[PDB]
């Protein structure tokens, strides 16, 4: 009468498992504590069950208390050390004064678990009374109410763990809670233990449940593991790759230049006018992105975009804030609140795609990268700044991919992706077929230098590029050029320094040139007079020879990190200080 | 009604 192996399992069986193998030197140790315990468990789930037909009932409720780590039915505890610590010390009585007060309270990082269980073990001598499935109800309680900030119940719920526990409970359920066991043994390990097949599933299913429930019996395989619908998998990787060798790297043979953007990893699940939408450790966003089309804020603008065949989709891509008024993607790394933006429609959501992993009643993970990009320009017409097919290019040559970095970083992206044509789709697996190439950028990184020129073009208008200079150190009035940087308003801040600059940008004549500014062959289309700019702080990977420029050299990658308007015009770095600098 | 205590500890 839906009865479950929880139930009868004191957690202090459970417990004391996971001391033998923490208390355990080598492996195989480790991994025999562990098979005892399961070996327990399916024999006893055997007896429990014999009768009974069509069994839910698994491993998980211990499963997820040996990889808490994983566990994603439960929402976060919202649970602090110092928390505990006061809970602890009221409870215990401890003198509030004393040396074991303080030591739990200004715990920093021995975790908290074993300052805490030092101090238990003299004064907390109760047996524990719970079983593995009340230690799953009440941490259920506390999430519960911690997602409804429910302070009060929180305490309660912990207030029975802890009671109702011994000291060596609490040490492991402490652990539990902070999410980490420190067992000494990988949770692949744990997985490859529990199951050949474990490891797999968990992959296209960020599902422990799912894993324990259908690979429940250890002689029995499932096959065609395979991603599938509204299941996390867990998202195809890339490793990182030296320019140098990239010809080699792809075999030899054609490969693609794709856009690397810096946003959310998100995949989206499709089946009608249901959506489910999974971050790269497998957690639900589907309450912001939007379940249907009349809800969220992707869900209801993405939805026609599917052509008329699409019934069901995957897809992998990046989450990007987008900007309406200048057509733009917003950087990660601004002073703005960008949620807040895209809550108050200053930004958008935009979704850009760069694979497909199921349509219709059809799995595509096997299939070449190649044969998956086909397949994804007939899953939806893009519309611009909602839905996006990540731009991409064939390529041959480690050329062409330099023009790729430097054209990429120019446009301030942080590098270029480089994918295999046909490799197939490997979830969690990191490189194989999908490289990532950035600049080899070197700690340099605060060159600080003045506008003094600047470039027209893409977007609203605004500037596409800057044109910086070096001082001439003075007994300063002259400066020398030194690189063009990309200007892109990836952050507000190069937006609201454009607008700052606006008023002072003067035509620049190359036949009759300001005096301040001395340039190379590169001349812009305006400049500024330098009592009016603005320095900004600039990361290169290195200064290579130039004629292009005054100073006879410039920035290999160069890119506006800061804009250092706390640092008056004259304060520019100058050629003295190039010069150093280049040693 | 099989006792988990026999499963475990033995
Ligand atoms: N076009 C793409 N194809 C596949 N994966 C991508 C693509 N663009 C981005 N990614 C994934 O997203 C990650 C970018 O995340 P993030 O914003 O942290 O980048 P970053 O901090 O600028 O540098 P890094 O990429 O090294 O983390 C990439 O490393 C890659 O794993």
């Amino acid at each position: 009468t839906s009865q479950t192996v929880a139930s009868h399992v004191p957690f202090a069986d459970l417990c004391s498992t996971l001391e033998r193998i923490q208390k355990s030197k080598g492996r195989a140790e480790k991994i025999r504590h562990f098979r005892e315990f399961l070996d327990s468990w399916r024999k006893f789930h055997d007896a429990l069950h014999k009768n009974h037909k069509d069994v839910t009932d698994s491993f998980y409720p211990a499963m997820r208390l040996i990889l808490p780590q994983l566990e994603r039915e439960r929402m976060a505890y919202g649970i602090k050390e110092t928390m505990l610590a006061k809970l602890y010390i009221e409870l215990l009585n401890l003198p509030r004064d004393g040396k074991d007060a303080l030591k739990l309270l200004n715990y920093r990082t021995g975790d908290f678990a074993m300052i805490a269980y030092f101090v238990l073990k003299p004064r907390c001598l109760q047996k524990g009374s719970l079983t593995i499935q009340q230690v799953n109800d009440l941490l259920d309680s506390i999430a519960s109410n911690n997602s409804a900030k429910r302070k009060d119940l929180i305490k309660k719920s912990l207030l029975q763990l802890i009671t109702q526990s011994s000291a060596l409970e609490q040490k492991w359920l402490i652990r539990m809670i902070i999410k980490d066991l420190k067992l000494g043994v990988s949770q692949q390990t744990i997985f490859s233990v529990f199951h050949n097949d474990a490891a797999e599933l968990h992959n296209v299913t960020t599902d422990l449940e799912k894993v324990c429930r259908q690979l429940h019996d250890p002689s029995v395989g499932l096959s065609d593991i395979s991603i599938t619908l509204f299941s996390a998998f867990k998202p195809m990787l890339a490793a990182i790759a030296d320019i140098e060798h990239i010809e080699k790297d792809m075999k030899h043979q054609s490969f693609y230049i794709e856009t690397k953007l810096d946003g959310e990893r998100m995949q989206m699940h499709k089946d009608g006018d249901v959506y489910k939408y999974f971050s790269r450790n497998g957690y639900n966003y589907t309450d912001q992105f939007g379940a249907s089309p009349t809800e969220g804020s992707l869900t209801p603008f993405i939805h026609n975009a599917f052509k008329a065949d699409i019934q069901i989709c995957i897809l992998d891509g990046e989450m990007m804030a987008y900007n309406p008024n200048t057509q733009t993607f917003m950087q990660k790394g601004t002073k703005f609140d960008i949620k807040r933006m895209v809550e108050d429609s200053d930004l958008q959501t935009c979704y850009c795609v760069f694979d497909v992993l199921m349509v219709n009643n059809k799995k595509l993970g096997h299939e070449t990268l190649r044969k998956r990009y086909e397949i994804l320009s007939s899953i939806f017409t893009p519309i611009p700044g909602r839905i996006e097919i990540v731009q991409k290019t064939q390529a041959h040559t480690k050329n062409e991919v330099i023009d790729a970095l430097n054209e990429a970083i120019d446009k301030r992206e942080e590098g270029i992706m480089v994918k295999q044509p046909l490799s197939i789709y490997k979830p969690d697996k990191r490189g194989e077929g999908w490289l990532k190439i950035k600049p080899e950028y070197v700690s340099m990184d605060e060159l600080d230098i003045l506008i003094v020129g600047g470039y027209w073009g893409k977007g609203s208008g605004m500037m596409s590029h800057f044109l910086c200079a070096v001082a001439e150190k003075p007994p300063p009035s002259v400066f020398h050029t030194l690189s063009r940087v990309g200007s892109g308003c990836t952050m507000k801040e190069l937006y609201d320094l454009g607008l700052k600059l606006a008023k002072y940008w003067k035509p620049f004549h190359r036949k009759a040139p300001p005096s301040s500014i001395l340039c190379g062959t590169e001349k812009p289309e305006v400049y500024i007079e330098p009592c009016n700019s603005v320095i900004v702080q600039i990361k290169a990977a290195e200064i290579v020879p130039s004629d292009m420029y005054k100073t006879g050299c410039t920035l290999r990658f160069p890119r506006i990190e800061k804009i250092r308007d706390d640092k008056e015009w004259h304060e520019c770095m100058t050629l003295d200080d190039l010069e150093q600098l280049r040693g | 009604v099989p006792q988990w205590e026999v499963f475990f500890k033995r």
